């Protein structure tokens, strides 16, 4: 990838799938290679190790390089020395966590757990910035009330609690997908959406113009245009 | 920043951040072969620490009336406040300004937790 | 992970004890309420026994009364959604409700069909004044001859837990005077017996129906309470599972880091 950015000139797309085996060798010689071992039996160079790997990893004056690189999650706990390191080298991150894959909503991402440098409004736009904001609130309330819930019941809330958490569960399931990779998978066809139209149909949602759909009309459906047309498809 | 101070200016250094540094420190240890200590740390990362975060001060008239002011960043892992380093950092600093990502995620931006922030100085920094 | 289940468990500590103290205060307050709805039975049924001698018989204005105050079990909405349905199955009708959760429940079925403020009531037990006084604005705006069909909705105690909504109509002063299945009782048309019988039947009712609402809404209260507390017990229990085994497992890993540097 480096002899295309740096000979070629051509701007170069990098996958690496999946990164955190490249440090988990490192564990299996380190101990014939005699050092001591690290917390949770790491090899000592960790940080650096992975710092001569993915600081060659970058755009410069000659060239573009996008790049997509996996880590394993030993035990899902993201507090592992590997991913712990890995997070500091991530223009953006968008954590996968079983919570939310276990429920069967995919692809799963976690939209409290995770962040992207370009998310501020000198980028996306006011327009944009605000809906992240109101989404990622709103989801973060639900899951807040989320402990009482189970003790008092979804009657127990007060009237904006409750429609807060109506929106929630609203928009927690719209963001699920259909992959057009993960037809196999689901018998779903695949559906590919365009940001501003992502933009509009959050907006569409927390402005209340769409608050009367039943959930499952969200449920792995691309874009609001779709939602309705399922909603329909379902009240048949 | 010593020759600021020194010098009679004022100056302020951050450090993003110290954690990362007692890692490297680790490292740099572990293959010297020296003992390891708690959490695989150094037995001296206190020692370390302490070296750096004791230079800050305001100097008397004697020297200038100068200043070095110290803001270091500390990186915890799960919220582990009573971690190795977070708990020497904490014993040496004067105060801390502590960071709930749950409020942040709250829309509470920049998410200063103020219940278990802490200053000493106090109210002899703040204007009138 | 750790972190989130110790956060989580003093999440539910705090509810749990909040539980428990209500669950006190509600047991507590149960005995008065249900001395004061035996009271109230008796005099409203030898009001009623008066009725039978007649054998009554029948916009229609229905007048339901929910206690204000909240914790307690579905059951305050559950009414209100009751006579919602029975809203549905007669539009001819107007309604009106008597307390705060009612009025949450009928804002999200009726707001502007048909209106009636009450509201505050719900603080205390009730009392004869309270419903008399509460009759007489009742009917003060919305004549009784503008709504000779009357329906009153309250809840009554099938249990010390169980409750079961019901309804007993008010005569009006209309239907008062056409003495339907009356020809035997003594009578005197020069008085006013037909409008102030009417009345008093309002404040009355009224009265019944609060005390049996109040003494079910304390029971149930009470009940929902214990069940509260129940699913706090098994939230506290499973958690503290997961959060032995997890300090566990991280004394494990310290443990083990330790024992390494040791042999070397």
């Amino acid at each position: 990838a480096e002899y295309f950015r740096d000979e070629e000139g051509q701007d170069v797309l990098l996958f690496i799938d999946n990164i955190f085996r490249f440090t988990q060798a490192g564990s299996e010689v380190s101990a014939l290679l005699g050092r001591i071992p690290s917390a949770v039996g790491y090899q000592p160079t960790l940080a650096t190790d992975m710092g001569l790997l993915q600081e060659r990893i970058t755009t410069t004056k000659k060239g573009s390089v996008t790049s997509v690189q996996a880590v394993y999650v030993p035990a899902d706990d993201l507090t592992d020395p590997a991913p712990a390191t890995t997070f500091a080298h991530l223009d953006a991150t968008t954590v996968l966590s079983r919570g939310i894959s276990e429920l069967g909503i995919y692809p799963a991402v976690d939209p409290l757990d995770s962040k992207s440098r370009l998310l501020d409004a000198a980028v996306v736009g006011q327009e944009h910035y605000d809906v992240a904001s109101k989404v990622q609130e709103t989801l973060q309330t639900y899951k807040s009330l989320q402990d009482i819930i189970a003790i008092l019941g979804m009657d127990e809330l007060s009237e904006q609690d409750k429609l807060t958490v109506e929106r929630a569960r609203k928009i927690q399931r719209f963001l699920s997908q259909p992959f057009a990779v993960a037809e196999v998978f689901t018998g779903i066809p695949g559906k590919l959406v365009r940001l501003k139209d992502t933009v509009a149909s959050f907006k569409a949602v927390l402005e209340g113009k769409y608050d009367n759909i039943p959930e499952h009309a969200f449920y792995m459906v691309g874009g609001i245009e779709d939602v309705v047309a399922k909603a329909e498809k379902l009240a048949a | 920043g010593e020759w600021f101070r020194d010098n009679g200016k004022h100056a302020l250094i951050v450090y993003d951040d110290l954690s990362k540094q007692a890692v490297a420190y680790r490292q740099l240890s572990l293959l010297l072969r020296r003992p390891p200590g708690r959490e695989a740390y150094p037995g001296d990362v206190f020692y370390l620490h302490s070296r750096l975060l004791e230079r800050a001060a305001k100097l008397s008239e004697k020297e200038g009336s100068g200043s070095l002011t110290a803001l270091p960043v500390i990186e915890t892992q799960g919220g582990d406040v009573s971690a190795y380093i977070p708990t020497n950092v904490i014993s040496i600093t004067d105060g801390q300004i502590f960071l709930e990502a749950e409020l942040f995620y709250k829309g509470i931006r920049p998410a200063i937790n103020v219940g278990l922030s802490v200053s000493r100085v106090g109210s002899a920094a703040q204007v009138k | 992970t750790l972190k989130e289940v110790e956060m989580r468990l003093k999440s539910i500590k705090n509810i749990e004890k909040i539980t428990k103290t209500m669950k006190i205060v509600a047991s507590t307050r149960l005995s008065k309420a249900e001395k004061a709805k035996i009271s109230a039975k008796k005099m409203d049924e030898a009001e009623q026994l008066f009725y039978k001698n007649a054998e009554t018989k029948n916009k229609e204005l229905i007048v339901a009364i929910t206690s204000d105050k909240g914790l307690c079990g579905s059951i305050h909405s559950q009414l209100a959604k009751a006579v919602r349905r029975h809203l549905n199955d007669q539009p001819n009708a107007d309604i009106v409700t008597i307390g705060d959760k009612i009025k949450m429940q009928l804002l999200r079925t009726h707001p502007n069909n048909i209106k009636l403020s009450i509201n505050g009531i719900g603080k205390d037990a009730p009392t004869f004044q309270e419903s008399a006084l509460i009759a007489d604005k009742l009917l003060s705006v919305m004549k009784a001859g503008t709504y000779p069909k009357i329906s009153i909705f309250y809840n009554d105690p099938v249990s010390s837990l169980s409750f079961e909504p019901s309804e007993k109509p008010i005569f009006n002063a209309k239907t008062i005077e056409q003495s339907p299945s009356f020809g035997k009782f003594e009578i005197d048309t020069d008085a006013n017996v037909p409008r102030d019988l009417f009345e008093y039947t309002l404040a009355n009712q009224m009265l019944t129906a609060m005390a049996q609402g109040y003494a079910a809404e304390i029971s149930a209260r009470r009940n929902a309470m214990d069940n509260a507390s129940k699913n706090a017990g098994d939230m506290i229990n499973r958690y503290s599972i997961l959060y032995n085994r997890t300090r566990q497992a991280v004394i494990t890993n310290e443990l083990v880091d330790i024992i390494t540097g040791a042999s070397s």
